[PDB]
């Protein structure tokens, strides 16, 4: 038993509303500072209004347009809820409301083979600023379903040592070990909710410390794959449909 | 819910004795790093240890000794005979970079205010004089002189001492209209603007202004005012990674970016 | 009037003081305080947090390669592969790390380290290394056969991809500086040692296959470790107002 | 250190007035160290 | 409860500034008014009680009644929609729009008046009581809109006044609360007075 | 009080969601053959997914363009779900998946004065084909929002007559009388389910019976108006948005 | 008698759960202004609501907390040594302007003089003098002169202090003849005088006059003083409509007709 | 907030001299909201 011996199985099944997601080489499960997402306390919220909850529509797994492992990569990112402001019933809730709360389960894939060499750097950060600029330019803050590339990985982004991103939620893609990173996010934030359009409380990166390298001959085209599941939502501020 | 309680400690771990291991169950020093878990080895499974009660205390580090000491957030001189401030902690480094250690923080503060009469070649002049610190919510009317009406101050908060007295001093409450300030905030200032100069600030951290002006006219000298600021009863969430580049801005956390943090050696092999 | 006679230190302003103040807003009542994940009460949970060391600080290294302990395939037997002095608050590699920014923020430690490797070549490439802790003396082992002579650990590359050599705590006094500047103060008299990592065998791959591979290092405080003496850190400073 | 003799009464109203907090604890820091859902023993390996 | 003086236009002058025109419609859904639901900025709202001491403190939070009564003839019928929309766009442009936020179909009878409650919806527990932009970038607190538009039309017999007014109440529910005393920024002096 | 003296009092205000709508002058409410609306049982159920419940996101009143008592007016119809297929969340999820279940609350406004003459038969009618036409245009079936304007009054659009409408859940709006009709509607169906997009299972029909009448010099300009709210609504079979 | 009670409370009013409504029968959105009431529409009656435990609290609109601060009442400078100045809070209006919200009030005082010495020219000097702040009530002979012998101070109240001491304070119990400080009369000073000089000024609010000198005489040089005041202990009656105009007297109401409050906007339809 | 370990000692003669109140409580506004003779239910219409 992998419970009894004290240690953890390499095989996985993420299952929410009408997705399942499962990985045979997968390295444990990751639970943001040891919190699943929960629902807002009565003694927490402010807004007066019944909430929305809309269940299995928007608590499911959406998966993202995929990138590239090419040579010169430097890492990807994604800002949340931005990256999926318009991807299903998730998207369609985030819109037609002021107020959002919820929590994430984000499920990195890259697949190689055993004659492959690299490390991937799977890290969820809360609060991510991206400040390399004098004046950040919006397609880089709000990238997207599509995600943007890092620039100034050494310093993520914001002037601080990428070495040091490991106190926040992360986990590793080591090529020789595992082929996919997993990780539960709660809500997090100093407001009991928030909007959706002008707010994104996490930011999930995907960095390259060890370069990608393969035995001579070997397949070149590696995909990085993003999969990622609201989880635990609910909307107040009903209105028509307003995006960022 | 939680699923990883946080019972706390007084006092760092001790040491207990060990003795030699030869097995093939038992493996403390194999680790997997990719799982995101720091290493679980203890001392006492790697070498050999003997018993050492440990009363090291842990209350130097904590968020309260960390934080509870005073540190300069402003300085300036009056032009005028008055100087409007915009209460914000992003002038002075050494704070600023010190707060930036924690995502979102509840505390209390002790603002201690020093001023001095200087002249026109800031020379320090030992005279007494009256000042007046007043504290202007955002959304009253900011006195645009040194004796307009704003000064009878019947709403808002002032302090009136003289340089001739111990600095000044008063405590303030946690007063954002959130529940946590924010030291690092991925979002806009407001709907439907998008440009870069209202990114990464969030404006519930700002709570206004402090306006200062002698109560009567110096002849030909200024009023020099420090502002110091320390947190208490502070309560944080989320540490982060720390700031490992010079600031730039008071207002941004816009950085030059560099290609090493640590200066280089001659060989890897060489410490 | 209750007699009284005022003492010295009377209207000084010292930052550490702790007195009660009048307050701004007498009957002010904040926010009510919520449920937010990961609070922190004591920075101590925060060093005992993994890191990467910028151990490939060499000329030839800039950016993210500064974190890759090179490795090859050898031609020769018991090579050295890196060196490093442990002090955690000194200029170097471990500067720029978690546990040493928190350390440079005061002037005394004391404590176990973790210092974790992780391997990072093909799953086909092999190998096993040596990972030594020096205490203090001399000068940094000259080859495997002296460093092997103090505490160490033997890591076999495999399907568990990392391995800890926890430096422990071996000093004369319960706490060292975190300087080793020696002109003025002669603090070198701290210096708490090396750690350097040779070849026990070899690195060996398959035809064809990458003859270099990398190594991650990471660092972290042990639960025995705790810091003393809030000082500023030397790496925050500013020439002029900022705007 | 710290004293077990230690007088604390406050003067003012507000809370906000008081002098810094007394406790100074540190608590387990596995919500930031070994934030897994599974957990990993130390005599066993981590993945298997 | 205290009137808004929502007709804040140059044609309105005094007590005329507390009437909102109505008239007979020849065209459908139209729009009667709009107003920034925030109680403490300049605007309709400044001069009301509610307004005043909104402007003596820095923070405010709660629900919010804004109430309204028909002033037509008993024999003018009609029937209206009042909504409230929350932050996160412009005010919306039509009646199908504004529809799909919080509101209230208003039908004019025996009772003369109806309660739109605006509810607190709001990100924190509080909210700046200015929008002040340019120095603090308050209009991040903007709490939204209310609109008016005609749900059907203003019916009157033969020969009767084709316009009419509603008067606009507006006041604290009772889960509203303010923090952090302020100089009230109407109250002002150039001189000592004599 | 109104229940002791067995009587129904004119007023009455209906509260959905976000939404509240009063009336002065009503007529009791009806209540489709005196069933309200109902989820569905396990014993009725078919589609084995977890359903979506989306509450008062889509369980709320929606206004629909008013429309104009003409001197030649014939009446006007509404399909549902048809006519809020494209209207907030209710029309998101209806969209979003292959099947919805739901009931309706529906208030028909029109006032006027003691001056004018009227009356309008306002009736909810199950499964109501529009064939007076051999081929029916799909701009007849399915009006959207706008509705459609009656052309066969007399016989129901359906070779029925207009007379016999009574037999479905109806009220009247009698200018002298009331200026509103309310309809509940229960979800009815030969099955527990069905698509949103290829089937309407009511139809909202407002017909002028007896011809709007005034005293010389009175207003001219009437308007009907719906506002109509899904009440205790599912959906199954999540997917990309799909439109009929 | 008192037909309506007035329950205290600590806390705002709670938000409890509600769900849909469809009823002939309770119409709670419906009201009647003419009545004179406020309506009664709750929150859970006009939409669906959640659960809200609100723990947010009503002290800081409290009468003590409105008005349990200080504000400038007077601000005056020494002729030949020696100022008059009666009693009244009509000068400054931030404080004025603060008291007229209420129709009826007692209350306690507490006073806090600030005095400084400046030259012809206005300008501040760092000159420590003696000062003396003598109440004088109605009737008590005012002195003439900065050495008169009312100085003498037997039975009228007085303070000496200094200018390079911390500024002199001392509390006032609530001393009207009345049984509350009026901030509204619609009434004469007197019988047998209509003249509207004598309108709208209850005497009872005038307790007499502060005169203040150097104890000594100053060489070239004036006294200034500040003259704080703060409210403590209230307690009070009828709520009244807010100044809307500016003031422009002293001792009277008087003001400027407008034909707006709030400036215009392009229209009634844009917000 | 406030606290709940507040010393209150008078060292003055005159209730004048004391420092502030300490209640700060609200009431029931209906004296100002609701003067009214006739009880209007919320649920109820307000004349008939
Ligand atoms: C009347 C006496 C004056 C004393 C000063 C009172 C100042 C009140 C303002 C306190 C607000 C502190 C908020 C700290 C957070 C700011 C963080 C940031 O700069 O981003
Ligand atoms: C000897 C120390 C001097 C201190 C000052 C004492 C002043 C005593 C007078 C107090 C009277 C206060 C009455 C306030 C009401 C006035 C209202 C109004 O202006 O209409
Ligand atoms: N501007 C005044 C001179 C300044 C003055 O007296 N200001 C008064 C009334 S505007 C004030 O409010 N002063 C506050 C203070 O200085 O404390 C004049 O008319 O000469
Ligand atoms: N006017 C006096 C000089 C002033 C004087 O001595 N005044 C006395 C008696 S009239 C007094 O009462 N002084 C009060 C004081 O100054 O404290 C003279 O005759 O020269
Ligand atoms: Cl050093
Ligand atoms: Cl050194
Ligand atoms: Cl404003
Ligand atoms: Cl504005
Ligand atoms: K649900
Ligand atoms: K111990
Ligand atoms: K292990
Ligand atoms: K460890
Ligand atoms: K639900
Ligand atoms: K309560
Ligand atoms: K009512
Ligand atoms: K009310």
């Amino acid at each position: 038993s992998a419970e009894a011996c004290g240690y953890s199985d390499r095989v996985a099944q993420l299952t929410l509303g009408n997705s399942t997601i499962t990985t045979q080489e997968a390295a444990n499960i990751v639970v943001g500072y040891g919190r699943w997402p929960t629902s807002l306390r009565d003694t927490d919220a402010t807004a007066v209004d019944k909430p929305t909850q809309p269940g299995v529509s928007a608590e499911r797994f959406y998966t993202l347009p995929s990138v590239q492992w090419t040579n010169s990569f430097k890492g990807h990112y994604w800002k949340l809820p931005d990256a999926l402001s318009e991807l299903g019933l998730f998207g369609q809730n985030l819109q037609f409301h002021y107020l959002y709360r919820g929590g994430w389960v984000i499920h990195v894939q890259c697949n190689a083979t055993k004659f492959h060499q690299g490390t991937l750097l799977v890290v969820a950060t809360p609060e991510h600023k991206i400040q390399s600029a004098e004046s950040p330019a919006f397609a880089r803050t709000n990238p997207g379903e599509q995600g943007a590339a890092y620039q100034f990985p050494f310093t993520f982004e914001d002037g601080t040592a990428l070495g040091n991103a490991l106190i926040y939620p992360h986990q590793w893609v080591n090529l020789r070990t595992n082929n996919s990173a997993t990780l539960v996010l709660p809500y997090v934030n100093a407001l009991p909710m928030d909007s959706g359009i002008r707010h994104n409380n996490w930011t999930l990166s995907v960095i390259p410390i060890v370069p990608l390298e393969y035995a001579a001959g070997a397949t070149t085209y590696v995909p990085i794959t993003v999969t990622i599941a609201p989880m635990c939502t609910e909307y107040n501020g009903l209105r028509a449909a307003v995006t960022q | 819910g939680q699923v990883i309680k946080s019972a706390v400690r007084s006092t760092v771990e001790n040491t207990v004795q060990s003795t030699h291991s030869i097995t093939t169950e038992a493996t403390p020093a194999l680790q997997a790093a990719e799982t995101g878990a720091t290493s679980n080895a203890s001392d006492e499974s790697m070498i050999e240890t003997r018993n050492v009660v440990n009363t090291h205390g842990v209350a130097e580090t904590s968020l309260e000794a960390f934080y509870g000491r005073a540190g300069l957030v402003a300085m300036f001189s009056t032009d005028g005979g008055i100087y409007r401030w915009y209460i914000n902690f992003g002038e002075y480094v050494q704070l600023r970079a010190k707060l930036e250690l924690l995502t979102y923080a509840r505390f209390d503060m002790e603002f201690t205010i020093v001023a001095q009469v200087v002249n026109a070649q800031s020379k320090v002049q030992d005279f007494n004089v009256d000042y007046q610190v007043m504290f202007v919510p955002p959304g009253a009317s900011v006195p645009e002189n040194q004796d307009s009406y704003q000064w009878q101050s019947s709403c808002n908060p002032s302090v009136i001492s003289n340089t001739g007295l111990p600095p000044a001093r008063v405590s303030v409450p946690f007063m954002s209209s959130a529940n946590a300030y924010s030291f690092s905030y991925d979002g806009y200032t407001q709907f439907g603007d998008t440009s870069g100069s209202s990114y990464g600030i969030v404006p519930s951290n700002y709570l206004g202004m402090l306006v200062v002006r002698t109560c009567e006219d110096l002849d030909g000298t200024r009023l020099r005012v420090r502002v110091y600021a320390k947190p208490k009863h502070v309560k944080g969430w989320i540490p982060r990674s720390p700031r490992m580049t010079p600031y730039k801005s008071r207002y941004t956390g816009v950085y030059t970016d560099t290609t090493k943090f640590c200066a280089n050696r001659a060989r890897i092999t060489t410490a | 009037g209750i007699p009284t006679l005022y003492t010295p230190g009377s209207g000084q302003f010292l930052t550490t003081d702790d007195f009660q103040t009048p307050c701004m807003l007498p009957k002010f009542q904040p926010t009510p305080v919520i449920d937010i994940p990961g609070e922190v009460k004591n920075f101590l949970e925060v060093v005992q947090v993994e890191s990467l060391v910028e151990i490939n600080n060499v000329e030839s290294a800039e950016g993210v390669a500064r974190y890759r302990i090179p490795l090859n395939v050898q031609d020769a037997m018991d090579g050295q592969i890196m060196a490093l002095r442990v002090d955690p608050g000194i200029d170097g590699p471990m500067q720029s790390t978690l546990l040493g920014v928190f350390t440079r923020y005061y002037a005394q430690w004391s404590g176990s380290l973790d210092f974790t490797f992780m391997f990072c070549g093909t799953f086909m490439t092999t190998g096993k290394v040596i990972i030594a802790y020096t205490p203090p003396g001399g000068d940094q082992p000259t080859n495997r056969r002296q460093a092997m002579l103090g505490t160490h650990v033997v890591w076999d590359f495999g399907l568990q991809s990392s391995i800890t050599l926890v430096v422990p705590w071996i000093s004369s006094g319960h706490f060292r500086g975190t300087t080793l500047e020696n002109t003025i103060y002669k603090y070198r008299y701290y210096e708490a040692g090396y750690i350097t990592m040779w070849y026990q065998t070899n690195m060996v791959v398959p035809p064809n296959f990458p003859t270099t591979a990398s190594i991650l290092m990471f660092v972290a405080a042990q639960p025995n470790f705790s810091l003393r003496i809030l000082k500023d850190r030397p790496d925050i400073s500013q020439e002029g107002a900022l705007q | 250190g710290s004293n077990i003799h230690y007088t604390n009464i406050n003067y003012y109203e507000n809370a906000a007035s008081n002098s810094l907090n007394k406790q100074d604890f540190t608590q387990d820091p596995e919500k930031f160290t070994r934030p897994v859902v599974d957990v990993m023993k130390e005599a066993a390996v981590p993945l298997k």
